[PDB]
This record gives C-alpha cells, structure tokens and sequence, in this order.
C-alpha cells in the first residue's frame, strides 16, 4: 500500500472491564496507539436508526484495516479501534483478527467489524 | 366481538398487547407469519410487538360430521421488539450490548392483561415458551400461545 | 357454541363441628387441568332383569381437587369439620353444596388434597 | 358418484370447493402433488384452488386376503392462492403486505360446505392442520385433510 | 413354483403385474433397486413397471437355531411407469403436465390380481404406502408392499 | 407466594421397645423426589345413605420415605422400634410426630425404606 | 459420602434334609441389577384404632434372585433343601441367614432363580 | 431479593457464583443468551463466569386462568471461561494445551455455594448437563441448570 | 477355538462362509470397518466376501463388578461382492445391468451353513437386516448379524 | 484417594490403564475432549491411550438441597492408539492395512484391571459401547463407559 493511501487516523485501543456495584459491568477502552492506517470494506452494512449495525454473525469481518506494524505490541482478542473523522460521527471497530502481511513483518492487517458510528460513542480516554 | 368462545388475532392485539405497554403506542401488528419478512418488518420505529399464527392444528377428535365437537388449536406467537439502551457511566464507562436485558417485567405485565381478559371473557390461553434474543441494538422477546376451542358451525 | 370447558372459581368454608367455628368463604385454586366432578341424582338405581330396576335411596358425592391454602390446617382437608363448597365453571355453571362432609381422607403431602365430598343434595344454576 | 363410502379428489373439487367461494369462477384443480410443478400451477389467475394428493397410507389392517376388511387412509392438502389487497387511506398512507389476513372466514366457509355435503352423502373428513404463508403478494393458505375408507374389491 | 409359503419377485412381477394391464405387454421387469440406475431404467418404451426389493427384516423372533421359527419380513416396491396424456379441446385449449392422475383405477386392478393370486396360493401380502410423483411427461406411481413369511431350512 | 414445595428437614428418634434405649434424634435424606404424605384427622367417615355418615374412630398416619443411616439396625425401620419423626417443608409448616409404630413393614433392600408410621395424633405449625 | 449402592459377594450352602448332604458354602452372581431384599423385624404390627397397634409373631423373610450354578440340581432351589445365605453389599453391609427355607417356590426357565425364603432371625454386621 | 419464591439471574450471579471463586474479581456477567456473541464475550479479561437463559419453559400446567397453579421453567446456563496453565520442569519438558483440567474443584465448591444459599432461603435449583471443551488456552465448562417455580400474579 | 461360548471373526470366516460357497475360493476376508477403506477392499478378484465388526454393544446389563453376569453383544455385518454376469441371446439382445439378481440362493446357503454350526457347536446369531445394492457390474449383498454373549473373566 | 465414592480420570488413566498393557510406557494420557485437537494429540508415540469426559448429567434425582442424594452421571471414554502391524511372507506376500485387528485381548485386559481395581476399592463402571475405526497405520479402539455415583457435599 502506497503511502498515501493510510488516509484514516484511529486509535488502537485496549478494554478493560470491572464489575458495576449495583450489578452491572463498564468497559474502559484506553488508547494505546494512534497512527494513520487505511480502511476498505469487505460487506455491506445494516444500519437501524440509532447506528449500531445489524449484522448478525458478530465473527465475519466487515472492515480491513492497514497500519505500521509493531513488534513489541501483540493486538489482542480484546482490542478496538476508534476511527474519528471531521464531518462524519465517529465510529467504534471491535478487532476479529490480524494479519502479518506477507510476514515482511512491514505492516498490520487487521480484519475488524464495525460496532456503531453515531455522534454519541464513547471516546477513549 | 365476534367468536363467542375465542379470540381472533387482531382482538388479541388491540385489546390485551395494546392497554399492555403504553411505550408502543399501540403498534401491536398482525402479522401472517412472524418471519414472512424481515425487511419490511424491521422498519416500524423501536419499541413494536408483532403477533402472527404459526400453525393451526387439533387437539384430539377433529372429524367433520355435523356433531362430533369439532376441536381446534391455534398456536400463535407474540414478539417483542425492544430497544436495548446502554447504561453509561461518565469516568468512560458503559455496559456492552450483550449485557443481560429483564424480560420478567414484560412477562408479568403481559400475563396481568391476559388475566384480566380472561376475568373479562371467560377465555384462557396456554403458555408454552419463552426466547430471547439480540441482534445489534435490538433485543427480541418470542412468546409462544397456544388456544384451544372448539368451532361452532352456523345454520 | 360452547364456551370452553373449565373451572373459574371454587369456594370452601370450613366449619370445625367441635368449637363451631367458621372459616370462609375462602377461594381455592385449582392444582392441575382435572376438574371438579359432580353427580346429583340422590338415587341410585340396579338392573333387575327385564327392564325393571330397583330405585333406592342415595347421596349426592362430590369429588374436589384443590391445593391447600396455607392458613387453615390441614387436618380441615382430610375429614375433620363440615365444608360448604360452591364452583363456578366458564360455561355459567356454578354448583353449591351445603353441610357436605369429607368421606374417606385419602393421604396427601401437604400441597394438594383431593376431598371425596357426600352430601345431602346439590344444587345447579344452568346459564340461562 | 363412484364409490359409495368415498370421493375422489375431482369430485372434491367440483362438489365441495366450487359451489362454495364463489369468487374462483369455478377453478378448483386437481394436481399430481401440490409441489410437483410451482412455475405452471403459478400462472392460473387468482384466486385459485389446488387439490391434490399427498400421501395414500393405511389406518391399521392393510393385508390383502379377499376377507380382511382391507382399510384405508388417504393424505391430501387443499391450497387456496389468495391475492392479498392493501387498503389506502387517503392521507397518503398504507398497509404493508406482511399483514394479518383473515383466513378464518375461508375456514369457516370451506368447513360448512363439507360439512353439508357430509349430511347430504354421509362421508365425513378428518382435519389435521393448517399453514399460511405469503410471498409478493399472494397467500398460501394449506389445508391439510385426512379420510379415512375401506377398499371395496370387485368379484 | 419354488417357496411354497413366498414368492420371489419374478414370480410376483410374472403372475400378479402382468396378467393385470395389457398395456405393458409384459414389460414388468424385476429390478434390484428401484433407485439402482434411473439413466438405464428410462429407457424401456412408456408404460412399463420396475419390482425391486427395498430392504429385508424381521418380525420379532430371528435367531439361527435350527427350530425357532425364523421370521423374515422382504419390503419391496412396485413402481409404475405410466405417459400422462393431456386432452386438447379445440379451440385452443389444453390441459396442463399438472393434472390429476387417476391412479384409483390402477390401485384397484393390481388389488383385484393380487386378491385372485392369494385365493389361488394362499399367500398374501401388507400393503404399506402409495405416492404418485410426475416429471415432464411420465408419472411415477409408487407402491411398497412388506410380506412376511418363515424360512424353511433344507435337510 | 406459594414458595416451591418440597421437604428440607427429616428428624427421627428410635427408641427401642425391650431395653428402652434411645437414639438421636437424627437427621435423615429423600431417595428421590416424592414427598412424604399424611393424614390428620383420626376420625374416618362412611357413606351412610341420604347425605347422612358414621363417624367413626381412627389413627392419624404417616409414610415416608427415607435413605436408611448407616448407623441405625435396618430392623429399627422394619418395626421393632417406636420412631418419633418430625418434618420440615420449604414453606414454612413443619410436622410432628410422637410415639409412632412402624405398621405393616414392606420388603425394602437395605438403603431406601418406606416407613408406613401410625400414631394417635400428628400436629402441624401453619407457616407463620 | 455413601459408597454406591450395590451387592458384591452372595454365598449359598445347600444342606438336603433327606440325605443329610451339604453343598457349599458356594459363590453366586446377581443375574441383573435388582438387588436381594431384606426384613429383619421378626414382629409385625397392625393398624388398632387411636394409635394402638398389634404387635404379633412372626417370621425374618428374604428376596434372593441368582442365577442357577450348573453344579448344584436346580430343585434345591426350587425349596427342597435348607439354605444358608450370606450377602455383602458395597458399603460394607453383611447380612447372614441361617438355616432358612424357600417357601412358594415360583416357576423358573433353568437358569435364574427367585428364592423367597424365610428364616428365624437375620443379623447385620453394620459397616464400622 | 424480589420474587420470594424464585430468583433473576442477576441475583444469581451476584449472591451464589460472586461470593464463590474470588480468583474473578466479582466478574461474574449477565447475558441475553450465551452465545449470542461471542466477538465481545471473549474480551473480558480471564477468568470470567456467564450467565443467561437458554430457554424459558413451563413443568406441566401452565394455562393463565387467574388460579390454575401457574407452573414455570426457565433453563440458563452457567459458563466458565477459565485460563488453562501449563506446567514446566526445567529440564526442557512441557505439558501440551489439551491435557486435563480439574474441572471437579469448580462444581464442587459451585454447588456448595448453591447448597448454602438455598438453606439460608429456601430456593433450590437442578443440575443438568455438564460440557466442558477447550480452545487455544482456555476452558469453557458450561454447566446447565433448571430452576421451577410458580408464577405469583398481582392484583 | 476360543471362547466356548463365542466366535471371533476369523473363525466366523472361516469356519461359516469359507466351508460354504466354494466359489469365492475361500476368499473369507476380516475387516476393522467394512466401509474403512473402499479402494483397498474393491481390488480382491470378485467374488469375495467381507466380514468386519459394526459396532460393540450391550445387551442389558454390563456393570463391571466381578459378579454380574456381563452381558454384550457385537453387531457385525457381513457383505457380498458377487458379480452380476448379463445373459446374451442369438439375435443380439441382452440384459441390462440393472437386472434383478437371485440373492435367495445366497441367503438360503449362508443361513443353512450357520444352521449347521450352530447344532455341531451351540452357538447361535440373530439375523437383523439386509440390504442389496449394485455399482457397474458388482453387486453387494450385506447381511447384518448380531451375536449375544455373556463374557468370561479370568482369575 | 480423593474421591471415595468415585474414581477421577488421572487415577483411572494411572490406576487402571497403566497397570495394564507394558507396551505403552505408562502413556495413558488424561485430555479434556478426546477430540479437541486432533493435530497435537496424535504426536505421542505409537502406542498410547487417551482418557477424557464426553459429558457429565444426571441419573435420576438431581436438586440441589442439601439433603436429596444428588445423583450424578459421568460419561467419558478411553481410545487407544495402537499400530498396525502388517505381517510379511517371504514370497511376496504381505497383508493390507484393512486386515482385521483383534481387540478382543484389549477388552479383556482392561476389562480384568477394572474388574480387580473394583474389588480392590468397590468402585464399579458401566460399559455402554465399542468402536474400532482405522486412518493408515494406526487403528482407534474407542470404549465409552459410564459411572455413577452420588456427590457428597463438604461440611
């Protein structure tokens, strides 16, 4: 991928979750990386008014993100991606999967699903 | 109301879902069957309940011989569309749409109104199963009635 | 037509025939899909031969399954004061019977007793 | 009619079926199995009736031995095709075509002329069940009877 | 005829279809399986019938003891081949691939044959099921017979 | 509210009807599911005829199934013990039993018996 | 904790009250998973009215099925010799009958028997 | 607690598995159904416990009549999501990721935690089935548990 | 041979099949799994005959407790590779392949050879199923046996 | 032991299996599922032993009260691993793959280890089914027992 096709700027971030007193559960997301990476779509995309997508697998990746790869960090089975734009809502991507492109070990490949992009997520802190 | 001695879809509808959750404003649809389209009745706005036959069947003797007290089943279905709302908790907190939803109230209100149509009425309706579930920001609750009657011929 | 057969209401009232207390009327709730039986003819008849029959004195029985409300003891189910019960179906029908007695106590668990009632005579409504 | 203590499914059809709904012009058919063919039993104008055979099965003592009172028990499925109707009200509004359809008056119907020609002839059907389904914008509506005779043989 | 207490399916296909309809000319062939080969058993000229055995069982008592009655049970079929003739009406009409068949006549006649052959041997048989399928211009009528016996041993 | 039905408690005292001694009173454990079942009232009735009864004298009864404690001879469950037995359901009621004999003894294998109790009179507590 | 229920060792001695000849004590093996019956008390009771019972005489009865040990004749089961039987379940239990004898001898095929003897008194041994 | 006579898999989670295994930091989740999605319950750190209703059922007599002794059944299933941990002995050995795991430690101190809340309140529960299976380097055990109860009406 | 009151396959082989018919050159072959591996087990010259154990079962009770008259059963099947020899005329004719074949003669010798057997040693199996079925010009004839027998331990 | 009532599967594999056959070094290995990995379960030398729970449920009476003598129901099943040993003739001759395997001696050790280790304790097991199924050179002996037993709580 030529380098000016990383045109999307996100935020790799990890969850941690703790138990609500009263008897829920809360995720953190906390930020861990923000680079520049590029994004293609691999399906199509149920939306419902509100921006949470339908898709009804919860497995099958929807979106194909590209990034710099890192040798030290180890993408987890718990990692998200905050993608925020300049005129559009942001949009919240759960990882599924990883790809060592052609292990040259150059750059990630990160097969994700879209989880929602409405203008009331929650950012990462 | 017609059918003396049970209760038509649409009655069943508009006169137990209905005075039942005020947060539907009535959008208690009769359905044919309660999966003939899921692109057309996913549009209806959040929250909506359906109600659809799924199969008529008997209930013992069925022959069709003038007297014989002809028995009859229906077994119908009643889906809740409810939205599920995350609870968020400023410190960047929030709970993940997978967290559990409390179906119990739905299904206490929804046996008080049919207790009382069937104080009303005199007709009474079988309770068979219940399931759950979710699929992005919706949460589906499935009922399953069963209605025994019998079908009274006219002259 | 014939709406569907079913019981609606029962009611019992207890009377202890030592202290001559009452209880009641109390409503009952049925235990299971069996129903409340009846049979008011208080004559039985026997067949002789040749069409005659012998047409002699009986009583009216009644056979009730209901559980036990967790009030009035137990001892009250099984034969140990006079009950007044009165059932009502979804039909219209309802049933009165007076100062029955509870004839042959059959064992129960403490949930659900079934009361072989015998009484003088019943008495029925017929939905007009 | 042939066989005294019978009907073959024509004579259904043109006995039973037509001098009741009367909307059908008379079109009853008689098929092989109601799903042999769905691109040619799909063309006749609507609405029309399908009768055809399901299954010949037997009701107990089958042996063939000149004197065992041979019994049997014919499957056969009625299929009304019914074209559903949207109602418009004015005010640019409309029903979509997943909406209930009030099958019970074709029921009612279907069974009072069986049950007529049963006290006219003294041959009585056994009803098993009942499915309905859409697609575009016609219902499929299933009948499924059972009858059940003894195989008179000719010396 | 070999199994004085049986009959093996030339027998059956040589003395109880064929002195039945003449319109086969005999063509009652004896098959292993009826489904063995369907690019070679379409070949013979329209009508003909297939007999073939389906699966062999038992009827309660089994073993192999020299004297316990060794009960079989032989399920086989009978299917028929037979051209569906449309009837055309001049004036353009036709009646379609989807009509009814009357395959009573049929049901009735292989009886008839059977019912004389038992009479005459003393051997009967169970009649199980009946089906009827078409595709294009032929229709299959199928028929599965089970008969039991015991197996008489050789010294 | 009707809490799930069900025994929580058995206690049993065996007193030995030669030497007068006495064990327990000990815990015991149901074999299955069923429960224990009981009668009362110590006065049966029969069907006179015309609505009428005779109330006659009778024994308050008790049968119970039991998983035998390893400590206990079998023969105290088969009969050559008086038993004093106490009950305890989920609900709230508990039962009581004193100077009980074990009637009519059934063949039992050694680790589940069915204890047919009879004694003069059995006493309830009606949940609070 | 109650190790799984279940027999282990059956011993059987044969004693032919003609010849005076003894067979045994012999080993056999359950011929299913019925288990051997067992009624200790000597002394069985009657229901009297109002708690009272009847204590009378009577005998240690046992239910044995084996199966035939195609050493000994299948009459000396069948209740034509004294039987000295010993068990011993899982759980430790030993229960020794001596000197009993088959009574209502049932029908049997040559290879399993059901012995319903009946004996004096029968002893358990009551795992430590 | 609500419902006297019962209890929701919130309570259940919070007040029998909570105060059980403290090595889950009171992770102890509520979900719809279990399997629902598994792309966000497999992000909780390990390990954790979820709950959720498999199926709502009813145990024999369940018609709504206003007293019938309403029966009720709900099935939900308790999984574990534990971390299996190789062991190493130095000299250059390991233990592969498919050997046994001792899974009987964790029913027994669940049901003794069930026992001990049932006789503080009188609320018992049935076990099931027991499944436990692996994936990459965590267990997931998944006992099956059925909880009856009578359904209380409100005036 | 071993166990007095049982046959292993081998002997089964070659002591029931092997001194029946001769014309498979006592070609008596046993197999783990009849259906194992087919391009292996279709090279021996037709005709041969195959022999391999089904499945390893029970017949009542089986508890392994030193005394419990252990009881078990073996369901083994054993197929027929025979090849189907087409019958030519003198005015160039012929038989399909997928003509009937005479599988009574079959069964007639295998059953009288076990018969035999049977009274010489007392041992006896149940016959349970069979089932024929060609493939280009072979056709395989599979008997299913099942053996009942109570098993011996050793001190 | 732990456990007195009950045998876990390390002291079955080591107690019961290892005891037994000398040719697998001890390598009786306990798994969680037989079959969750076949890619690393199958680098072990041949030959070896697997030992592994298929499903744990109940045997009857299962509540969860403190005193209802939870029974409960183990299902678990021991496969062998053992290579196939062709057998050679000094003349070209050699025998398939295919051939036959006697697991007969198998069964009957593993069946008098149980047998002695079950007087040795008074622990008995049910035997439920026997499979045997072949892949290249190594044949699957497959057993499948049961055991009950009643879970004693802990004070």
């Amino acid at each position: 991928m030529r380098t000016a096709d990383r045109k999307h700027r996100v935020i790799v971030c990890s969850q941690q979750s703790d138990v609500d007193d009263e008897g829920r559960l809360l995720i953190t997301r906390a930020g861990v990386i923000q680079g520049w990476a590029a994004i293609a779509p691999v399906k199509a995309i149920r939306f419902s008014q509100d921006g949470v997508s339908m898709q009804k697998d919860t497995m099958q990746p929807t979106h194909d993100i590209t990034m710099n790869y890192n040798p030290d960090v180890n993408v987890s089975v718990s990692a998200w991606v905050y993608e925020h734009r300049l005129k559009s809502p942001p949009r919240w991507f759960k990882v599924l999967s990883v790809v060592n492109v052609d292990e040259c070990s150059r750059y990630m490949k990160i097969r994700c699903r879209l989880v929602e992009t409405s203008d009331d997520v929650t950012p990462p802190v | 109301l017609t059918y003396g001695n049970r209760v038509t879809l649409p009655e069943f509808a508009k006169y137990i879902v209905a005075p039942a959750f005020h947060e539907i404003e009535g959008r208690a649809i009769p359905v044919t069957g309660v999966d003939d389209d899921a692109s057309g009745t996913q549009a209806t706005k959040l929250p909506f309940v359906l109600v659809g036959l799924r199969q008529g069947d008997t209930s013992g003797p069925a022959t069709i011989a003038g007297n014989s007290t002809i028995n009859l089943r229906d077994d119908f279905i009643v889906e809740f569309n409810m939205k599920k709302e995350r609870y968020r908790d400023r410190k960047g907190g929030e709970t993940p749409f997978f967290s559990y939803y409390d179906y119990e109230s739905i299904r206490d209100r929804l046996f008080n109104s049919m207790i009382e149509f069937s104080g009303e009425h005199g007709i009474t309706f079988e309770f068979v199963s219940l399931d759950i579930s979710t699929e992005g920001d919706v949460v589906y609750i499935e009922f399953r009635f069963r209605q025994n009657y019998e079908w009274c011929e006219t002259v | 037509c014939n709406k569907q057969n079913g019981v609606k209401n029962i009611l019992i009232t207890f009377t202890d025939c030592d202290t001559q207390e009452v209880i009641g009327p109390i409503s009952h709730e049925q235990p299971d899909d069996t129903l409340p039986t009846y049979k008011n003819c208080a004559w039985t008849n026997t067949a002789l031969t040749n069409g005659y029959v012998q047409r002699s004195a009986s009583n009216a029985t009644m056979t009730l399954p209901v559980v036990r409300d967790l009030r009035v003891p137990l001892a009250f189910y099984q034969g140990c004061a006079q009950v007044d019960v009165q059932v009502e179906k979804f039909d219209g029908t309802v049933m009165t019977l007076t100062e029955g007695a509870v004839v042959e106590p059959e064992e129960s668990d403490g949930r659900s007793v079934t009361m072989n009632i015998v009484a003088s005579e019943i008495d029925e409504l017929l939905p007009p």
